[PDB]
RNA sequence: CGAAAGCUAUUUAGGUAGCGCCUCGUGAAUUCAUCUCCGGGGGUAGAGCACUGUUUCGGCAAGGGGGUCAUCCCGACUUACC
RNA sequence: GAAGGUUGGCUAAUCCUGGUCGGACAUCAGGAGGUUAGUGCAAUGGCAUAAGCCAGCUUGACUGCGAGCGUGACGGCGCGA
RNA sequence: UGCCUGGCGGCCGUAGCGCGGUGGUCCCACCUGACCCCAUGCCGAACUCAGAAGUGAAACGCCGUAGCGCCGAUGGUAGUGUGGGGUCUCCCCAUGCGAGAGUAGGGAACUGCCAGGCA
């Protein structure tokens, strides 16, 4: 066969939930570029990770002229 | 591969070095950049040796 | 010219409609105007043969809903996939 | 300029009753003219774009633009980048004086001319015009031309239409047959 | 325009055949002298048959 | 287009600012005008003003759209902010170039006590 | 013989064949054969099915085919074990779900297109029915 | 009381190791489960055809492959045509 | 060793119309279009505030550390203020 | 307190295109000129500066208008969790959830802060 190759899953994906409590540093999505944004107290890694930059509860929300998904931590 | 391994020397005389690799072919100018040296702790240039 | 016989529906819903249909009964809906929608069921068979006549998606119809008179036209009929049956029509108020 | 004084002068006024215009910049303008030089045998020798630009530089009097091709096309052996053409863009004084520079010296110098196609209008107001040989110019030199190349003058307008483009030329007394 | 890249643009003088003198500038750096200008061409100026060729020959 | 582009010019600073909540004294410029906002974190709030279309600013002024009126209007929106107790904003050019009329502004909001 | 010009995968999943069809109107004329069953039709069947219907009705009028076979069926050579890769592709099906309109046709009376559709049906191995076209 | 025949690695594949699952002991939080309510991301079922491809019919057809003419460059001139 | 950093700027494919050589296709001008382009290299997810294109200055392709988190049986690997 | 306008936002097509009309006191725009500050891989086109004679042509704003985009029920249909069943490649029944598409219809945005001009 031609086939049979594929490669390891790398684990993408949400792991911190919308009103989920997280601590900074938390990641909260593992992703393929921005398929969501980083928004307030959130920030985006070198491999497009979103993290807490403070602690506070997950928000997923959609806004700007493109509907596009952002995710912000509110303080708590 | 045909990028070789370098190193960056220290011009403080400290011996601190770092290593890259460099496309001699294309690039035979010795390579030349400021970058810390930890042991006096300074911004000095580095200059390529051998590695 | 066409004068249907309806009944308003009791219960809305997949197993509702499934039940009318086996009991040779068919849902249908009447909107239009400032008028809330009214789901009404219509007897298969009559309804059937009445459509069968192209006269009937064209002029102007007249529902009996416990004796109130509703001018309508139909609007869209849902068909079986295969049979010679009626699954469902839409009439607007005329 | 000097053409510019009789735009203002003469040419508004008869283009305003001419054509039932509200406001004086519902008249044409003349904006800018480009010229350029396919000089696409810089492939074989760079030499030639630079000749080129010379001639162009002589005719324009501004140095000209060395213009690069947008993609590798494989049927005149050019890649992406590749300098095949030179171009100027003349606006204001400088455009004006090529303009009576070239009505009045160099088109007077173009073998069997028999006046310009009043056709040749892009389908928006704008006139495009070549010239097969240079020395039509008097600002390029006989006694040394190292190679006989032409040139391509586009002159762009704000005429909206080919009518109110050839209208505005023609009041310049712009050679159409 | 930029400093010292565009070549000399200076005013110079042109001389027709007709008489017509034109003040110009251009960057050729002497004056010039050309044979036919915008005035005494054939085109600018609207100045650009067989039964008569037959007949040109053919006095009855 | 000319707005469109500066438009353009001047939305990533604008992103950045607004994630940085930071106070942006924003600037707008005209052949004919300039103009000045203090305007807070939220944007949506104007703390302080200045600009050559008021009569106190543009009456001691011979031309409303040279780098005089622009000092003057940073000096005015600068020690009206300070009346505010506002003293620390970051610049907002708008897309327009820092240089001309814009830099004068900010230089002499930035003498007259604005912190940026 | 009906298959796709090109494809951009050679092979399919088998798939499964579940639902009721979509176009089940009289569409392009004004009478029709269709689907009351539910299976595969291959190329050759619907080949088939249309030049005995077309005969049938002496090339008159015109005619539609509705369905498009562009699945490909691989299978297994004789005596090779299974495994090794999937098989080779061999002929092309068009997935049927009933209610389908598989043929239409226009310009003929009611009761010869009834006769080239009987004779077309017993072409297929899926039961089938004569519509004709509605108002709505 | 009460499994497993799984994951990962292995000259490993009917062996073994760590993890998973069993058992015994100790300690500890409303620690855990079910239901109800609340906050979430989603792209499967279904659907659809703007996109990537595939598909048939009609209309308008860039247009080309074949025969006329005209023929130096030309032009007209059909298509079984496609 | 810029194809990295940063600052400033910029916006595609394709087609149509006009134009010396010059043609199906080069360079110029205008219009339509709106990313159908682009991405050093697969595919996928991204990308206009561009991550796509150009230029100036440059070495953060720094050294010691690291709240917290992701992913692994483990060895480990990753993201990070 | 009303009308117009400029800036910064909320919001992200019910808000965007198209078509037509309309405005210059102010504002905005085009505009005027340029050795200059600054700029053109050429060009004062853009960027920039010094201005205010001209004009609302273009742009922009506003007004109107469904040819589009966009939004969008009700009812039915599809699918589906749990339990049950059949003629079991697929379905059906009870119960809960219930689309997509389409139909009626809606629709020519709404709105906060500050500044300027008129009333
Ligand atoms: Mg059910
Ligand atoms: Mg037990
Ligand atoms: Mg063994
Ligand atoms: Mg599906
Ligand atoms: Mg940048
Ligand atoms: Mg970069
Ligand atoms: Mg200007
Ligand atoms: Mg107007
Ligand atoms: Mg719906
Ligand atoms: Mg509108």
């Amino acid at each position: 066969t031609r086939n049979g190759r594929d490669s390891e899953a790398k684990r993408l994906g949400v792991k911190r939930f919308g009103g989920e409590s997280v601590l900074a540093g938390s990641i909260i999505v593992r992703q393929r570029g921005t398929k969501f944004h980083a928004g307030a107290n959130v920030g985006c890694g070198r491999d497009h990770t979103l993290f807490a930059k403070a602690d506070g509860k997950v928000k997923f929300e959609v806004k700007g002229p493109k509907n596009r998904k952002f995710i912000s931590i509110e303080a708590e | 591969g045909i990028r070789e391994k370098i190193k960056l020397v220290s011009s403080a005389g400290t011996g601190h070095f770092y290593t890259t690799t460099k496309n001699k072919r294309t690039k035979p100018e010795k390579l030349e950049l400021k970058k810390f040296d930890p042991v006096v702790r300074q911004h000095v240039i580095y200059k390529e040796a051998k590695i | 010219m066409f004068t249907i016989n309806a009944e308003v529906r009791k219960e809305q819903g997949k197993g509702a409609s499934r039940r009318l249909r086996a009991a040779n009964k068919f849902p249908a809906i009447i909107y239009g105007g400032k008028e809330a929608p009214l789901a009404i069921e219509l007897d298969h068979d009559k309804v059937m043969n009445m459509q069968a006549k192209a006269e009937f998606y064209s002029e102007v119809l007249t529902i009996v809903v416990d004796g109130k008179e509703i001018k309508v036209k139909a609007q869209d009929v849902q068909r079986h996939p295969y049979k010679p049956k009626l699954q469902h029509i839409d009439f607007v108020r005329a | 300029a000097k053409l510019h004084d009789y735009y203002k002068d003469e040419v508004v006024k008869k283009l305003m009753t001419e054509f039932n215009y509200n406001s004086v910049m519902q008249v044409p303008r003349v904006e800018k003219i480009t010229l350029n030089m396919g000089v696409g045998e810089a492939i074989a020798d760079k030499k030639l774009l630079d000749n080129a630009a010379a001639d162009l530089a002589a005719i324009s009097g501004q140095k000209p633009l060395i213009t690069k091709a947008r993609k590798s096309v494989a049927g005149f052996k050019i890649r992406q980048g590749y300098p095949i053409g030179c171009k100027v863009t003349l606006r204001g004084e400088r455009m004006w004086e090529f303009f009576e520079r070239l009505i009045t010296i160099a088109v007077p110098r173009i073998r069997d001319f028999r006046g310009l196609s009043a056709k040749s209008f892009d389908g928006r107001g704008n006139y495009s015009m070549g010239v097969r040989e240079q020395i039509i110019f008097p600002e390029i030199d006989y006694d040394k031309v190292d190679r006989v190349r032409g040139l391509d003058i586009t002159i762009t307008t704000t005429a909206k239409s080919d009518e109110e483009g050839r209208a505005l030329l023609a009041a310049f007394d712009f050679p159409f047959r | 325009m930029k400093k010292d890249i565009h070549p000399k643009y200076e005013e110079i003088t042109a001389s027709c055949s007709c008489g017509n003198v034109m003040k110009i500038r251009s960057t050729v750096g002497h004056d010039l002298n050309l044979d036919v200008c915008s005035k005494c061409h054939p085109f600018f100026t609207g100045k650009q048959g067989r039964v008569d060729r037959f007949n040109k020959r053919f006095n009855i | 287009d000319k707005k469109s582009a500066r438009i353009r010019r001047a939305t990533r600073a604008r992103r950045k600012l607004q994630e940085l909540g930071a106070t942006r004294l924003v600037v707008h410029r005209t052949p004919r005008h300039i103009y000045a906002q203090v305007i807070a974190p939220n944007g949506s709030e104007v703390l302080v003003a200045a600009s050559t279309v008021e009569k106190a600013i543009a009456e001691q002024l011979k031309y409303t759209g040279n780098k005089d009126a622009a000092a003057a209007v940073g000096k005015a929106v600068a020690e009206r902010a300070l009346e505010k107790g506002i003293k620390d904003v970051s610049f907002d050019r708008s897309g327009f170039q820092y240089h001309g009329r814009v830099q004068a502004l900010a230089d002499a909001a930035r003498e007259a006590g604005l912190q940026f | 013989m009906l298959q796709p010009k090109r494809t951009k995968f050679r092979k399919m999943h088998k798939g499964r064949n579940r639902g009721l069809a979509q176009g089940t109107d009289v569409s392009f004329g004004s009478f029709g054969l269709k689907a009351v069953g539910r299976g595969r039709l291959t190329a050759r069947q619907i080949e088939a099915a249309r030049r005995a219907m077309t005969r049938a009705v002496k090339r008159q009028g015109k005619i539609w085919i509705r369905v498009f076979p562009d699945k490909p069926i691989t299978e297994k050579p004789l005596a090779v074990r299974m495994g090794k890769g999937k098989g080779n592709v061999e002929y092309w099906v068009a997935l049927i779900q009933p209610g389908k309109v598989l043929y239409e046709m226009d310009g003929v009376p009611e009761e010869l297109a009834r006769e080239a559709f009987k004779l077309a049906a017993a072409k297929l191995p899926i039961k089938t029915t004569f519509v004709t076209k509605t108002v709505m």
